[PDB]
């Protein structure tokens, strides 16, 4: 059924599994026109599909000519979506094709169900967990190559750089989701945390900086303060 | 005009003769029916006054045998025979007409309900969705399961509608995900009416068949089938026109003829709200809109 707090663990066991977010895949921004009617202009989305145990993340950069001359675009963005993650999947070597595919709007479920109809034991699944894949373009790395597309691309990253050497995937999608909610609440705050000191950087393949185990605490814990910081913010408590 | 005799009428019961219903007595001198019209399929259905479960009956047509009922008190129910000895047959129906043992066939002149809800429905078919070749006639009970809900267990007492799914692949072309389930034109047009039914009449027949089912035995795999034909057509943009003409028709006949306090169970809001307002028929079903809005706006 629908993927909860009940059954998290399930999300670092052996069976391959992805999420699919969609949040940005049909990106506008809204304008005034000559005349003073307000028009869209389309810029670059991308298609978010990680597997939580691995970090493996495969970014489908979706460039605004997918768009050209269509209509209802909002509604074609999920199916178009669909189309990508079912392509994506046939790509795969069959050993490494997921068991399971959780997409993070329930929008989703029945575009991807009926893209993957010759997929009948890949189980299509919606969530309970409010996550914050949306914020993935205020990682700088990742909005860098979505913009800079020229066409359609598909670019491969570890989310969780080489945490794993370190932590277990729980611990390492925890922290990921930690920092993506923190960006996704305050991103200005969020990159002052991570970027504000000089003297620790991002290493060339890598999305995040180079913190040591006590430094990952220490922004673990500015994280925390930053949400709660912007909880009492929002509600004046 | 054509006659069901009975042979008795040993436990009470509801008998039903298409939308006609009549209470018969434990033993009452009750010996059938007559004047049924030819020319139309006909139902005769049975509710036990002292065990309403199982609502069970008999669809049959006086032009291909003679039938009558008589009660099985090991099998406890009223069985349909076909009696192959003309001469015997009239002799006995002669006798119960004579003595006045027989109800009539309660038609008003006017009256067109039972040719507005079977236009379309002939036995041939019936006996294709109810397999038991040896008898002329078909039987039907509230328990009946169909092949699309045995796949979701005995096959021999199954009700094999044709099976309609949104999400397969029959419904689906490979390439064609996002027009073909937002527009079920192909799996109407080319899947169901040109490859299966082959002609909008088989079609409309089955649904008549499946609604009827559905009203008179409370069979729930035949109301989920009666819903999935109308919304098929409803959720497609390319339908023949005539076909949307007809199935207004056949809807409003069905609505009109409803028991008013069976609405709750034999009508899907979904499905009803989404075929009047939403789908690409919303504006083409205006005898049917109207007789929902006035008769069961709470539904909708």
């Amino acid at each position: 059924g629908a993927m909860n707090s009940s059954n998290y663990a399930e999300l670092f066991n052996n069976d391959i599994k992805l999420f699919v977010d969609d949040t940005n895949v049909y990106r506008v921004t809204v304008h005034k026109t000559f005349e003073g009617n307000v028009a869209t202009k389309a810029i670059n989305g991308c298609i978010f599909t990680l597997n939580p145990k691995t970090g493996h993340l495969f970014l489908k950069i979706i460039h605004t000519s997918v768009w050209a001359g269509q209509k209802r675009l909002s509604q074609l963005a999920k199916w178009k979506t669909a189309e990508e993650v079912s392509a994506l999947v046939r790509s795969l070597p069959k050993e490494e094709q997921p068991k399971q595919i959780i997409v993070t709007r329930k929008a989703m479920l029945d575009p991807l169900e009926v893209h993957m109809l010759d997929f009948p034991n890949i189980a299509i699944r919606p969530t309970e967990l409010r996550l914050p894949f949306s914020a993935a373009m205020s990682i700088d790395k990742l909005s860098d190559v979505v913009m800079k597309a020229t066409e359609p691309q598909m670019v491969l990253f570890n989310i969780y750089d080489d945490w794993l050497d370190r932590i277990s995937s729980y611990t390492a999608f925890s922290r990921l989701t930690l920092l993506l909610r923190a960006l996704k609440t305050n991103e200005e705050s969020a990159k002052m945390i991570l970027l504000s000191d000089p003297t620790i950087t991002i290493k060339s393949y890598h999305l995040w900086p180079s913190f040591t185990d006590e430094q990952w605490i220490t922004i673990e814990s500015q994280m925390r303060d930053l949400i709660l910081t912007e909880y009492g913010r929002k509600y004046n408590v | 005009m054509n006659t069901v005799p009975f042979t008795s009428a040993p436990i009470e019961v509801t008998i039903g003769i298409d939308q006609y219903s009549f209470n018969v007595k434990e033993n009452q001198p009750f010996h059938g029916i007559k004047d049924i019209p030819i020319g139309h399929v006909h139902v005769i259905h049975f509710q036990h006054a002292d065990n309403s479960s199982m609502r069970y009956g008999y669809w049959f047509d006086c032009r291909m045998g003679n039938f009558y009922i008589q009660y099985d008190p090991k099998d406890g129910l009223y069985k349909m025979m076909e009696e192959r000895d003309g001469a015997k047959f009239e002799n006995i129906v002669h006798n119960f007409k004579e003595r006045q043992m027989m109800v009539s066939y309660p038609k008003i002149d006017e009256d067109d309900t039972w040719y507005n809800l079977t236009e379309f429905v002939q036995m041939d078919k019936i006996r294709k969705i109810v397999r038991k070749d040896e008898n002329q006639f078909s039987y039907v009970d509230s328990s009946m399961t169909t092949v699309q809900e045995n796949e979701l267990s005995d096959p021999a007492h199954s009700l094999n509608y044709t099976v309609i799914n949104f999400k397969s692949r029959e419904a689906i072309r490979p390439g064609h995900e996002m027009e073909d389930f937002l527009d079920k034109s192909y799996y109407l047009n080319t899947v169901m009416l040109q490859g299966i039914f082959k002609n909008s009449s088989n079609y409309f027949g089955e649904l008549q068949f499946a609604f009827l089912n559905a009203m008179f035995f409370g069979n729930y795999g035949s109301s989920l089938q009666w819903h999935a034909m109308i919304e098929l057509i409803c959720s497609s943009a390319t339908v023949p026109k005539h076909m949307l003409d007809k199935l207004d028709e056949i809807l409003y006949y069905q609505i009109k003829t409803l028991p008013e306090q069976y609405s709750d169970i034999l009508l899907n809001e979904r499905v009803w709200n989404i075929c009047l307002y939403s789908s690409f028929q919303k504006n083409s079903l205006h005898n049917t809109e109207k007789i929902m809005e006035n008769k069961y706006p709470e539904l909708l």
